[PDB]
């Protein structure tokens, strides 16, 4: 599947975060559990320490087609996956893997740069 | 092996439980019993035997239900007391599995 870089931290409805939350894994935007339906189960896994977190329903359910990625606009600190879905649904996977720095205009957070057009169009992908 | 284990997931706590033996895991290439605290009781050499002149230590988080099983290979220190000092020590395992 595709695949990223991240845990999977507190989702965030709301009250903007990525406060430390271990969950050190990588999250993996795919296509679902199946890798069929247009559902992206965010799948999730260390070969990692996740301080025995994963705060992730074995990977990360979506709602396809009104998910957009945001950058982590409403930006708070380096990277998270920002999925923000109805504002509400948000769903934020905590970054672990933070490379080539903390990058301006693709994500304005810490890993982007590849992961930003991967989570970018991951999600906007039509597959 | 002698690995501290645990009666649970492990931690791998691992601890010498230190009752001498005449020195075997000493005895060993390079390239009795007196009830006094072994050397050093984690891993290694050791032996069926220089295990079994070894006892535990009670004071540790972690305690066998079987008074010292007696067998190197099997280890597994019986968990009792998790989530708070003992540390914790992981595996190859613990990185992939």
């Amino acid at each position: 599947v595709i695949k990223f870089r991240a845990g999977v931290c507190e989702y965030n409805e709301d009250s903007r975060l990525c406060t430390p939350i271990p969950v050190q894994g990588e999250i993996e935007i795919k296509p679902n559990e199946e890798e069929e339906l247009g559902f992206w189960d965010f799948e999730w896994r260390p070969t990692e320490k996740p301080v025995g977190r994963e705060l992730d329903p074995i990977s990360l359910i979506l709602i396809p087609g009104e998910t957009m990625w945001v950058p982590i606009k409403s930006s708070k600190s380096g990277r998270i996956f920002a999925l923000v879905f109805s504002s509400n649904e948000r769903y934020f996977f905590w970054l672990q893997e933070k490379n080539s720095g903390n990058l301006p205009l693709n994500e304005l957070s810490a890993k982007d740069k590849e992961i930003y057009n991967k989570m970018i169009g991951v999600l906007n992908n039509s597959s | 092996t002698v690995i501290g284990i645990r009666g649970s997931d492990q931690a791998i706590p691992k601890f010498q439980m230190n009752c001498y033996a005449k020195e075997d895991a000493f005895s060993y290439p390079r390239m009795k019993y007196s009830s006094k605290p072994y050397k050093v009781d984690n891993m290694t050499r050791i032996l069926p035997q220089q295990s079994r002149y070894i006892s535990f230590i009670k004071d540790d988080r972690f305690v066998p239900v079987r008074k010292f099983k007696g067998n190197n290979g099997v280890v597994v220190l019986r968990d009792r007391e998790p989530k708070e000092p003992v540390a914790l020590i992981e595996t190859v395992r613990q990185m992939k599995d």
